[PDB]
């Protein structure tokens, strides 16, 4: 199943330290590392470092700035990374990945995208998007939602709590003066909706907020 | 059931048991160490076999002290785990022919 | 370290065409390499280890091969679930290190974009100001341009656009323009346009709507 489990988003104020933690089910051998890949946006996968829990012992990224420490938990199987004292080039989504000690990542986790600004959270506010009072459809029917005024990256956007991807064009986010903005599209056939339903779960791994609401058309 | 016999059969035991721990301290050991080739489980084990029975091919050779105590631990459990076996064998022919004989 | 270098970092094949990626290691390794894939805001997906070997769950699509310095990650057959970018990460000298990438386009047929335009809801101007959207779906080549004019009389302010990778559903590409007015100025108007003008089409292809 899902066996790696990585923390959506974490916002640290540019100085402090942050402790990032990955956690395993599946099998737990002792010949595990776990291994962790910083992913700056823009940029490629860069390996920070890797560590064996069945005994504890680290290595780090020599060759890349040495800031962090890696650390293990006896039973949970769960590990730690302890990025501390950044500028606001240490902003990257940050995965852990299991080795087996044959050399590749076998499986990794979902990533912890984190922000490093002086700023403080600000959870999002959704607003849907049904066809103009009196516009004219085809045989596919396109809706969408806007989510705005957010921070920080990223937000979890869904379509019928997760079961629909049919259409679904979501939208990279943009920059409005220290909050965010950006839409969700999907397209299902006008068949369907408004003869049947449509809401959309957003979730935003920071302030953590569920926020749901259907879609209904416009008088 | 004897001694050398009964002392073969424990070398043989704690051969084994020291090329895998070998493997995993050695991989344990050179992980860390820019330009360390000795540093996934599967290979330190062939290297093990390839270290301990003294053959050293060469290609996988450790590259940090402690890797090379670990080295020096497989070395030296090889020979003695050979050596000893080889007691056992000559101690056998040499009862074999106190028999052929009488003494 | 072992430096892998991947040529070149964009890759365009048409679909149902064989496209093969390249990574070249910095000093003979022997078979110590391993492919990863990863699309847009995923994690990267195992593809194939020690060059040349299978993974469960990856098709017969992705083959792999090469050995010393020299490796290749070849398909057969690219379809548009395969836009992602490609990435190479060796495991026979400490430390590990990854490639550079190299992301995989597809040129597909010509395709003009879904137009649509949407007013603001009964919770956005409830809750204070409002917005107005106009998407740009599933057209294809990822040249257009995004046109607001209120009245007649062209608004260039509090545009912002945004732009969609190359969908890996159908090989497309997608669009949003976010215009966003508090009612102050929204009340006192009543016309919001949005065109676009794409290579198939010489005429713009419009939407609008009216605040009644
Ligand atoms: C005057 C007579 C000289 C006789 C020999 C003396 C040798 C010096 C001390 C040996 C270790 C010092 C470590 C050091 O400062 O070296 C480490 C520095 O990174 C790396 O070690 C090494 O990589 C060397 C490992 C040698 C292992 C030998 C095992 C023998 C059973
Ligand atoms: C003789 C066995 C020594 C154990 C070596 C442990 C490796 C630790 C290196 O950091
Ligand atoms: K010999
Ligand atoms: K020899
Ligand atoms: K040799
Ligand atoms: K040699
Ligand atoms: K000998």
């Amino acid at each position: 199943q899902v066996q790696l489990q990585q923390p959506g988003a974490e916002l640290v104020k540019p100085g402090a330290s942050v402790k990032l933690s990955c956690k395993a089910s599946g099998y737990t051998f002792t010949s595990d590392w776990i291994h962790w890949v910083k992913q700056r946006p823009g940029h490629g996968l860069e390996w920070i470092g890797e560590i064996i829990p069945s005994y504890g012992r680290a290595n780090y990224n020599e060759k890349i700035q040495k800031k962090a420490t890696l650390t293990a938990d006896k039973s949970s199987s769960t590990a730690f990374m302890q990025l501390s004292s950044l500028t606001s080039e240490d902003s990257a989504v940050y995965y852990c990945a299991r080795e087996r000690g044959d050399g590749y990542f076998a499986v990794w986790g979902a990533g912890t995208t984190v922000t490093v600004s002086s700023a403080k959270t600000t959870p999002p506010s959704v607003y849907p998007l049904a066809p103009g009072s009196a516009a004219q459809t085809n045989s596919m029917v396109t809706l969408g939602c806007l989510v705005k005024g957010y921070f920080p990256e990223p937000v979890t956007v869904t379509w019928n709590s997760g079961s629909l991807s049919s259409g679904v064009h979501t939208f990279p986010a943009v920059l409005q003066s220290d909050l965010y903005t950006l839409s969700s599209s999907v397209t299902v056939p006008s068949s369907s909706w408004p003869s049947e339903t449509v809401t959309c779960n957003v979730a935003h791994p920071a302030s953590s907020t569920k926020v749901d609401k259907k879609i209904v058309p416009r008088d | 059931s004897a001694l050398h016999w009964r002392a073969a059969g424990a070398a043989t035991v704690l051969l084994v048991i020291v090329l895998l721990a070998g493997s995993y301290l050695a991989v344990l050991a050179e992980r860390g160490a820019p330009g360390a080739q000795l540093i996934t489980y599967p290979r330190a084990l062939f290297w093990s076999v390839e270290t301990a029975t003294t053959v050293g091919y060469g290609d996988l050779y450790p590259v940090t002290l402690w890797g090379r105590c670990v080295a020096v631990v497989v070395m030296v459990a090889g020979i003695t785990s050979f050596g000893l076996v080889t007691a056992a064998l000559a101690t056998w022919f040499v009862g074999r022919e106190q028999e052929r004989r009488g003494h | 370290d072992i430096l892998l270098t991947q040529s070149p970092a964009i890759l365009s094949v048409s679909p149902g065409e064989r496209v093969s990626f390249s990574c070249r290691a910095s000093q003979s390794i022997g078979t110590d390499i391993h492919w990863y894939q990863q699309r847009t805001n995923g994690s990267p997906r195992l593809l194939i280890k020690y060059a040349s070997e299978s993974i469960s769950g990856i098709p017969s699509r992705f083959s792999g091969s090469g050995s010393g310095t020299d490796f290749t990650l070849s398909i057969n057959s690219v379809e548009s679930e395969d836009i992602a970018n490609y990435y190479c990460q060796q495991s026979n000298r400490w430390p590990f290190t990854f490639g550079s990438g190299t992301k995989l386009e597809i040129k597909r047929a010509d395709a003009a974009p879904t137009v649509s335009i949407f007013p603001p809801s009964s919770e956005q101007l409830t809750s204070g100001g409002a917005s107005v959207v106009c998407f740009l779906n599933n057209f294809y080549p990822k040249d257009i341009n995004v046109k607001w004019k209120i009245d007649g009389s062209e608004r260039q302010n509090g545009v912002l656009n945004s732009w969609t990778d190359q969908d890996s559903k159908d090989s497309t590409y997608s669009m949003s323009s976010t215009l966003t007015l508090t009612k102050d100025e929204y009340e006192r108007h009543n016309s919001y346009t949005c065109e676009a003008t794409h290579k198939t089409s010489t005429s713009p292809i419009v939407k609008s709507f009216n605040r009644n």
